[PDB]
């Protein structure tokens, strides 16, 4: 493709920050906008002690060796259905 | 956007960087970046070897595409010839380090 | 019913040396027909010969292990 | 006094700290996986931090006040960077190939499907997609820190690279939240495992670029870069386009294709 | 400026071939040693 | 390659000595560790 | 199994294993005359005092010897390759065997029609009834119907295992979760012997495989004893 | 901020014959020291630790 | 004066000593392992204990000789010695970056050795195999440390092959084109690539068996929906690359003794010699899955994987019939050195022979894990690899120290190491077809003639080891100084004397364009 737009015969820095400022960033506003505007919690999802997950073979090196590095009591349960 | 402020190697380069760079203004290769470009090799008009010292290493290539370079010590004095097809070499010392 | 039954024979679905893929769908397509003729007032000796296929080809601490885990409601295959 | 135009690197402690760094950083790694204390790891990264701001301090002496960098020199540094890259790109690969094993012949203790049962996967549409939009803006950005060095505009190439550098921070920020707002674990089976290691190795790239970016925009405070010589800053760029690139593929790989 | 020539370029004295011997049999000698005494740690433990 | 004469020549004396002490010092070591291997399983 | 001081391979008991004494052969064959040739050439070179050290012309004999080389692989390539889907080959089998490695014995499987299943471990050096041999002897061994397709699969449930009968033909890697599949076909009734093929830690050396080959009547009635 | 590169250049580029890694000044005599202190405290310390984990414990 | 040389350097002359100081050290350990090996299976019965204590020996004999002895010497020592003065260059780019390419090694055999020490260590094969390398089968710090050791040596390779591939590419000559450089630097530079390749995918590999053991990842773990072949194809994608950077600077070495020792001016056929590496080095990519013909992959693959492993035979037969052309109508001169030269050629030939017997995957499934493999690797590598580093140091010797071996010693030791290794190896092939399988401790009966004859062998060549480390002290014993060296016109790297000044080409060479 050639995307869409125009230029490239009047080329240099301020055709760079025109699509910075023009393209670029406006593109990173509608995203932040979409985004934080479907947040609000998803119901967190019925525990079942499936084997093929929350897999312990070994202690984690910290807590009490059963506790994962960016745990959330919210959504992530132990072994052994959630936590409280 | 062309405000200003960014300096030039002209004004901001220093050490060899720059020697190589005013050098290369005047039309000069002291620290052989480009290659020496050839003469008829004879005994006339040898090439012409810049050293500092008394003897440098030359490096014949007798025929172009030749994959074997043929490698000697040229010393002070008279033009010696390359072992394989004899063209002459002449060293030149000084110059460079003025 | 078309028995007189040796062993498994050859599927082409599964022609490798692998045949992991063979013994888990069989046990499936099993456990699927026995639910399915169950719950709608049927004959559940439709699905008898892909229980031997199953039994013939699978490790017994396979089923064992797969048997466990349905009677414990944590088998991950949709039956 | 040399006839060429090499550099002749005076001797130096950095390689011995450096090294003698990786054992205590090994070392260390061994003794908090298993003995439980992380004393050694400690004195490990710090011993590592010191041998590369004083390797790297020396670098700039040797270029920016001693003048050493040539073009002969400065064009060996480029094949160096890129080498590099190269290696880089052959490490995810192998990240690749985990995912892409797994995926395509999912095992019957996932239920012989993908994503396994059991795993809720992020929706691509939502905060993926953000930072998605969030690198690639941040490469026209840099390309703009690029055109306004060599066009020598140092009020533009400061604000654009503080753009630039904002957005990789912003990138972080919100990975480490979808991280800890994520319905898996690293121990919640092969897609836990291809999924943060891959993402948790490409993280970890963000972070180097985006302290190296930080580094440009100091020097470049500082004055050190001119409008043609500038190899640190196109290193960078380099490196921050690699990293640019690693999202495109995890994000086409692990968020869209693989739920 | 560092020293050059035959003998001069390696971390080692080659000045008096004894003390160099000795300094060779420590050197090879440990080496070609070390796995016995791993062989032999290994084995009182149990 | 023409090689200069030996500065400090190796009389076949010495060569003898050289060979001996170079041999020992691989033997001895492995012999001792090898030699006690009865008594380390049945201390 | 192996005689002592013996130089290629165990007698072909099944008829695939026959095949590939043949192929290397064929091979050997092949590999005798390069190595003869190299061997004489190199004799060749150091044995005259006549001399041409002055250029010569690349360009002319790396033909032939790039052409030739790359016709006796193809001489090599075909039967090979013939024989490699030979083996794989569609089979329709009469009985079905599972066996399973572990840390440190095979168990094995037979059930087609009941559950009939048991351990199989070495014999140790020092309870053997003279006549049976050291290493290669287990308690249970795995009683097969002769001149029939028999389907072996090999899984593990440990560590990585190799189950192989060299005098067969067969080596097939046991690994966990991993259901692996091959022919086994014995011309031939006896004992035949094999070893773990792979790496597992402290008694690697002392897992070994033992097959009874027995006609089909013998075969069923040790069946039901079994049970 | 303004342009102080010409001078560092001059410091750096001057002949008292010491190498890059400590034409700095005094600062850069420490922080080596420091630097290198560490990594022999650290390398004995993995040593010690070796040491104690080859040999079991009750 | 002397931390500032030998601790501190930014030299390829002393950075190439302090490697070929450190694989001289690491063989003896080597050499060692590789003799507590053959003293288990020199009788019938157990000597050491089990599988376990053995396996350990077996594991750390591959990795000491593969990473610590023949690497470093060939890349590490002959590379940076070599390298520029063959080219002219005053140095490699990053001189700096070069010295802690070494001096990441040490700290890695140290990591490898304390692998041993604890607990029982690494028992597990230098494939290094889960679940075998896992938490369960193999807990505590044994093998974490094995993974550490690899990726320490990992990156003292990549920061090399950087080096090497920067330094060949940048500072030859401005008039000197790479078909103008000598036939051993080519074969650095392809190696360099291959390992630049070939090494971040072992190390992703390690580094996810690293996670699986302490980190509770699944990759390997069927429990998970792992898969331990993964790994296998991960190894192996390496695997295979590094048997081929283990034996293309060999071919460097040979290219250039046996030039020298007929007296031709160069090896025949170098564009041929260049192409026959590129080629190696391409279709070594490849080909990794022709060591898991048995764990049960698809026919057409094992068919496909065979095919492209016996291609190679052709651009490596181009080498080996280029090296006899070379010979061809030469003034031969007898030298040791060209006697471990032509001795690697005919016994190199052997090796890669068995090689293409087991490229046949139907085959192979009979000679897999069998010892006939281990015969294949140690005629390659044991009379390959080595002959070849024999030859390069014996030959090149009086360039780096400045003294001169005795020959008549030095032809003494060729004849010893000729017929040890020999004796070794070749009765393995019979073990192997057989059917002893490999990484066993004991076996049975039939198997005794054989094991018994071959463990005799590995001690005549401890003998010709040992003799070695005294032909080299005798040489700095005695002092003989290099008067005259042959043929400089077309060997630059002999050009600056015996040896040559820390700085060589402060000014650099000469070369015209025309
Ligand atoms: C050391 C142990 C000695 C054992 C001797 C065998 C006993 C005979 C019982 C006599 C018993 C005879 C009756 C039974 C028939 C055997 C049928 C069989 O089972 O068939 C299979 C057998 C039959 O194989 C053979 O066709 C004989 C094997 C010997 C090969 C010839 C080389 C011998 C050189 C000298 C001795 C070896 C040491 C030097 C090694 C040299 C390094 C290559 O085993 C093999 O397939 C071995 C495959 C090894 C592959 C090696 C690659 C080739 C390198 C040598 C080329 C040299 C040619 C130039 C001409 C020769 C140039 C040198
Ligand atoms: C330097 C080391 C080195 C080298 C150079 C090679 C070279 C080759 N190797 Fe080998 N190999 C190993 C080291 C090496 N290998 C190691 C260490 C293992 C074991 C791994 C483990 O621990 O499990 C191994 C294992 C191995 C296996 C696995 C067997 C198994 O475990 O089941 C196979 C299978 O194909 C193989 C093939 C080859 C081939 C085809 C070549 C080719 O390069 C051969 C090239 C040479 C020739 C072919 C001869 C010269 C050519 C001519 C004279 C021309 C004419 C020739 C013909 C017409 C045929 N190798
Ligand atoms: C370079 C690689 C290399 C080398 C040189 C060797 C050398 C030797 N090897 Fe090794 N070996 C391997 C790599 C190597 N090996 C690998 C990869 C395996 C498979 C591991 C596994 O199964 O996991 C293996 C496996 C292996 C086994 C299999 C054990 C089993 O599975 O049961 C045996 C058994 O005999 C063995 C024996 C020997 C012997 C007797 C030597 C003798 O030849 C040794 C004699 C010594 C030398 C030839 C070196 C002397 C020279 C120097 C030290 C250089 C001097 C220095 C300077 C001049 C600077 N080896
Ligand atoms: C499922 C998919 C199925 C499809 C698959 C099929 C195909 C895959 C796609 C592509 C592969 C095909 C072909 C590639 C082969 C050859 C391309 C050759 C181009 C080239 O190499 O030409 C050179 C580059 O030219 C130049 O500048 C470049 C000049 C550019 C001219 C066009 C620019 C103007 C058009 C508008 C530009 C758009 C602006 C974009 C920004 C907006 C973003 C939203 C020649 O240099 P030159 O002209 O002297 O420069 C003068 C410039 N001052
Ligand atoms: C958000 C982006 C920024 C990420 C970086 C921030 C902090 C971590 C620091 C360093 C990590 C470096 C590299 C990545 C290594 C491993 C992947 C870790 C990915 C990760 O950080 O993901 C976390 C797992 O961390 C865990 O357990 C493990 C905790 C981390 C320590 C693991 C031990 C380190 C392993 C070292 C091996 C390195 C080998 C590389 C070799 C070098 C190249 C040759 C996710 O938490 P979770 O609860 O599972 O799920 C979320 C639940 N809602
Ligand atoms: C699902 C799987 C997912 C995995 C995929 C992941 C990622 C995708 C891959 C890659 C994308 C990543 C990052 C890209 C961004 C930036 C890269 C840097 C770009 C750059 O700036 O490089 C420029 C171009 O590079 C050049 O030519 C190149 C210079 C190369 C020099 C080194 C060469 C050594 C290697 C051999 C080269 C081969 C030569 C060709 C013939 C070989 C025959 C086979 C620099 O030019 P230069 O060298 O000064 O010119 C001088 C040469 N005369
Ligand atoms: C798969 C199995 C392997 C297959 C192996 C088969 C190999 C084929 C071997 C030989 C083929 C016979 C050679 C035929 C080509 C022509 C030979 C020739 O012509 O020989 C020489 C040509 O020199 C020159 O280029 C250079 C010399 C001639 C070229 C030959 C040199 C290489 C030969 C290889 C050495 C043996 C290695 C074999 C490998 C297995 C003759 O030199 P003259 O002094 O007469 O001329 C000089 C000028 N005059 C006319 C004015 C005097
Ligand atoms: C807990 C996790 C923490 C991880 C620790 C790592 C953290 C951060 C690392 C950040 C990288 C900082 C590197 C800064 C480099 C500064 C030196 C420099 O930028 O050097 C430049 C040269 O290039 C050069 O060597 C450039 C040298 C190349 C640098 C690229 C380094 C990549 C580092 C990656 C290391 C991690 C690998 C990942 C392992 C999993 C200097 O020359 P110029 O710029 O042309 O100036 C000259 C003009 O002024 C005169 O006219
Ligand atoms: C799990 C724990 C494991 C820990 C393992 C860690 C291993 C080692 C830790 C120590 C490494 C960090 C220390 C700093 C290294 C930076 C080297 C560097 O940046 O050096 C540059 C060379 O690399 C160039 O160009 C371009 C190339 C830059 C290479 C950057 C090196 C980063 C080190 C990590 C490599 C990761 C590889 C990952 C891929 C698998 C400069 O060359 P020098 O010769 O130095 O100077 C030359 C002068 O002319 C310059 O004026
Ligand atoms: C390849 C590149 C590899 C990159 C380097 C690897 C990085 C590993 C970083 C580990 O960092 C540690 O993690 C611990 C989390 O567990 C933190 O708190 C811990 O520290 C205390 C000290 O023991 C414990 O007792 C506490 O409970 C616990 O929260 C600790 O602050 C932090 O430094
Ligand atoms: C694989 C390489 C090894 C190959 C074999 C090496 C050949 C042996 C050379 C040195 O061996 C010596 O052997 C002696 C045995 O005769 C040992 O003395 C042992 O026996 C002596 C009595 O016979 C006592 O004096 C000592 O206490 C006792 O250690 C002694 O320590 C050991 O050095
Ligand atoms: C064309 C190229 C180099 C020529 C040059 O620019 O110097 C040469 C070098 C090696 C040659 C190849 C090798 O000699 C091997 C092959 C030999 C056959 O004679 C032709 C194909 C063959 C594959 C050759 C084709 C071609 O002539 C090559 C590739
Ligand atoms: C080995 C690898 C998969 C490894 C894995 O399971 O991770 C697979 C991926 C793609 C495969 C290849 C591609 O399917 C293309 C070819 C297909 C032919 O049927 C066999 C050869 C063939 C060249 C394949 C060989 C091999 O099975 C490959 C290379
Ligand atoms: Cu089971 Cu080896
Ligand atoms: O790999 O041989
Ligand atoms: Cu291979
Ligand atoms: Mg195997
Ligand atoms: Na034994
Ligand atoms: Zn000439």
């Amino acid at each position: 493709a050639s995307a869409a737009k125009g230029d490239h015969g009047g080329t240099g820095a301020r055709t760079w920050r025109f699509l910075t400022f023009g393209l670029a960033l406006p593109s990173v506003a509608l995203c932040t906008l979409n985004s934080w505007l479907h947040s609000g919690h998803r119901e967190r999802p019925a525990f079942i002690p499936y084997h093929h997950l929350r897999i312990r073979t070994k202690p984690f090196s910290w807590g009490d060796g059963n506790h994962t590095f960016f745990h959330n009591p919210r959504v992530n349960p132990l072994p052994t259905g959630y936590e409280k | 956007a062309s405000g200003g402020g960014v300096p030039t190697d002209e004004e901001q380069a220093t050490g060899l960087e720059r020697e190589v760079m005013l050098a290369a203004r005047k039309g000069q290769d002291p620290y052989n970046i480009l290659a020496p470009k050839a003469t008829s090799g004879t005994k006339e008009d040898p090439n012409l070897v810049p050293s500092i010292t008394n003897k440098r290493i030359v490096g014949c290539i007798c025929e172009e595409d030749n994959s074997t370079v043929i490698w000697f010590w040229l010393h002070k004095g008279e033009a010696q010839r390359c072992p394989s097809c004899g063209t002459h070499y002449k060293l030149v010392p000084h110059q460079l380090a003025h | 019913k078309i028995k007189n039954y040796q062993t498994a024979p050859f599927d082409s679905r599964f022609p490798n040396q692998n045949q992991t893929r063979n013994c888990w769908q069989n046990y499936l397509d099993f456990h699927r027909c026995e639910k399915a003729m169950t719950a709608k007032g049927g004959d559940v000796s439709v699905c008898e010969w892909y229980r031997r296929v199953y039994k013939s080809l699978c490790p017994i601490s396979w089923v064992s292990t797969w048997d466990d885990r349905r009677a414990e409601g944590t088998f991950p295959g949709k039956i | 006094h040399q006839t060429h135009a090499y550099h002749m690197v005076n001797p130096s402690p950095w390689p011995l700290t450096g090294a003698l760094s990786a054992l205590l950083m090994t070392s260390g790694l061994t003794m908090w996986f298993h003995f439980n204390s992380m004393t050694l790891l400690m004195i490990g990264l710090t011993t590592n931090m010191l041998t590369m701001y004083q390797w790297w301090r020396d670098v700039i002496r040797e270029s920016t006040f001693q003048g050493h960098h040539t073009p002969a020199v400065q064009k060996g540094l480029r094949y160096g960077m890129i080498l590099f890259i190269i290696s880089e790109v052959l490490f995810f690969t192998g990240f690749f190939w985990a995912f892409y094993h797994s995926s395509l012949a999912p095992t019957p203790e996932l239920g012989g499907c993908w994503p396994p049962t059991g795993i809720h996967p992020l929706n691509p549409l939502e905060v993926p997609l953000l930072n998605t939009s969030v690198l690639l803006a941040s490469g026209v950005s840099i390309t703009w820190a690029h055109h306004s060095l060599m066009e020598g505009d140092r009020k533009h190439m400061l604000q654009a690279l503080f753009i630039t550098i904002t957005l990789g921070v912003y990138f972080t920020l919100l990975q480490a939240s979808e991280y800890y707002e994520a319905p898996f674990t690293i121990s919640d089976g092969v897609y836990g495992s291809t999924f943060f290691v891959a993402t948790g190795f490409h993280g970890l790239h963000v972070i180097i670029g985006s302290t190296f970016l930080i580094v440009c925009f100091f020097r470049q405070l500082k004055f050190h870069f001119t409008s043609n010589h500038h190899f640190g800053f196109e290193a960078a760029a380099w490196y921050w386009h690699f990293v640019d690139v690693v999202w495109l593929f995890l994000y086409v790989s692990i968020y869209w294709w693989g739920s | 400026h560092y020293e050059e020539g035959p003998g001069k370029n390696i971390p080692f004295s080659v000045e008096n071939k004894w003390r160099l011997l000795a300094m060779m049999t420590l050197f090879f000698g440990s080496g070609f040693a070390a796995p016995f005494f791993i062989v032999r740690h290994q084995l009182l433990k149990k | 390659i023409t090689a200069k004469p030996a500065k400090t020549p190796t009389s076949p004396k010495e060569q003898a000595i050289g060979l001996s002490v170079t041999f020992l010092s691989f033997l001895l070591p492995a012999g001792w560790v090898l030699y006690h291997l009865d008594n380390y399983k049945k201390s | 199994m192996a005689y002592p001081m013996q130089l290629g391979f165990q007698d072909a008991t099944s008829p695939i294993m026959e095949e590939l004494l043949h192929f290397h052969d064929h091979t050997l064959m092949i590999v005798f005359l390069i190595s003869s040739l190299v061997l004489y050439i190199i004799s060749l070179m150091l044995t005259t005092k006549l001399t041409h050290t002055s250029t010569m012309d690349a360009q002319e004999v790396e033909t032939i010897w790039t052409i030739l080389p790359a016709i006796i692989l193809i001489l090599i390539a075909l039967p090979s390759l013939r024989i490699l889907y030979m083996m794989d080959e569609i089979n329709n089998p009469s009985l079905t065997v599972k066996t399973m490695g572990h840390q440190w014995y095979w168990s094995y499987e037979y059930t087609d029609y009941e559950d009939l299943s048991f351990d199989s471990y070495m014999i140790p050096t020092s309870e053997l009834k003279p006549g049976e041999l050291r290493l290669l002897e287990v308690d249970n061994r795995v009683v097969l119907p002769m001149e029939m397709t028999i389907r072996m699969l090999v899984s593990s449930e440990d560590v990585l295992h190799s189950w192989a009968v060299p005098s067969l033909g067969l080596k097939t890697d046991a690994i966990p979760g991993r259901l692996n599949q091959t022919t086994l076909m014995s011309s031939r009734p006896g004992l035949y012997y094999g070893q773990c093929s792979e790496i597992c830690g402290s008694n690697h050396s002392f897992m070994p495989i033992v097959l009874e080959l027995v006609p089909l009547k013998y075969f069923e009635k040790w069946s039901a004893s079994m049970l | 901020f303004e342009n102080r590169v010409a001078e560092k250049q001059k410091l750096f580029q001057e002949d008292n014959g010491l190498p890059v890694h400590l034409k700095g000044g005094a600062t850069d005599n420490i922080l080596y020291r420091v630097t290198m202190t560490l990594c022999l405290g650290g390398t004995l310390y993995s040593l010690y630790c070796l040491g104690w984990a080859s040999f079991p414990h009750k | 004066m002397f931390i500032n040389r030998w601790l501190f350097s930014t030299n390829h002359k002393d950075i190439g000593t302090l490697y070929l100081l450190f694989g001289a050290w690491a063989g003896m350990v080597g050499t060692a392992l590789s003799l507590l090996i053959r003293a288990e299976l020199g009788q019938p019965g157990t000597l050491l204990g089990d599988d376990q204590i053995y396996n350990v020996v077996v594991t750390a004999h591959a990795f000491v000789m593969i990473f610590f002895m023949v690497m470093p010497i060939m890349i590490g020592g002959f590379g940076n010695w070599l390298v520029p003065l063959m080219i002219g260059a005053p140095d490699m780019a990053f001189p700096r970056m070069n010295n802690m390419s070494f001096w990441l090694l040490p700290p890695s055999f140290l990591l490898l050795l304390a692998s041993s020490m604890v607990e029982a260590g690494a028992g597990t094969g230098w494939t290094v195999y889960p679940p075998l390398a896992g938490n369960l089968a193999h807990a505590g710090a044994s093998v974490d440390l094995t993974i550490f050791s690899l990726h320490l040596a990992g990156v003292s390779s990549i920061l090399g092959a950087i080096n090497f591939i920067t330094t060949i590419i940048n500072m030859k000559p401005p008039a000197m084109s790479q078909y103008q450089t000598p036939l051993f630097v080519w074969s650095v530079m392809i190696t360099a690539v291959l390992l630049l390749l070939s090494l971040p995918v072992l190390a992703a590999g390690i580094t996810m068996l690293l996670t699986d053991r302490n980190l509770n990842t699944t990759f390997f773990d069927p429990a998970g929906g792992g898969d331990p072949i993964l790994y296998q194809h991960l190894f192996w994608f390496f695997g295979h690359p590094e048997v081929y950077i283990l034996i293309l600077p060999g071919f460097g070495m040979i290219s250039h003794i046996v030039t020298y020792y007929s007296g031709k001016k160069e090896p025949f056929g170098y564009m041929g010699m260049v192409w026959a590496m590129m080629s190696i080095g391409f279709l070594g990519f490849i080909v990794w899955a022709h060591h898991m013909f048995t764990v049960g992959m698809d026919v057409d693959t094992r068919a496909y994987f065979t095919s492209a492993t016996m291609i190679i035979a052709i651009p490596t037969g181009v080498k080996v019939f280029s090296w006899l052309a070379t010979l061809h109508g030469g003034n031969i001169k007898w030298s040791p050195a060209m006697m471990w030269a032509l001795g690697f050629i005919f016994l190199f030939t052997v090796g890669g022979l068995t090689g293409i017997v087991l490229a046949n995957s139907s085959l192979d499934i009979v000679l897999h894990d069998t010892y006939y493999v281990v015969a294949h690797f140690h005629y390659v590598l044991s009379m390959g690899a080595v002959f070849a580093i024999m030859g390069g140091f014996v030959h090149w010797f009086p360039l780096f120290s400045g003294y001169t071996l005795n020959d008549t010693w030095a032809k003494i030791h060729f004849a010893i190491m000729f017929v040890g290794v020999n004796m070794t190896f070749f009765p393995q092939h019979f073990l192997g077809l057989s059917g002893m399988p490999r990484r066993y401790s004991d076996y049975p009966d039939a198997y005794t003639m054989w094991n018994t004859i071959s463990s005799m062998g590995s001690f005549i060549s401890l003998t010709a080891v040992m003799l070695m480390v005294f032909i080299i002290w005798e040489a700095f014993a005695s002092k003989r100084e290099v008067l005259t060296v042959d043929l400089t016109t077309t060997n630059l790297e002999w050009l600056n004397g015996c040896p040559p000044p820390y700085h060589t080409f402060e000014e650099p060479t000469y070369v015209n364009l025309k």
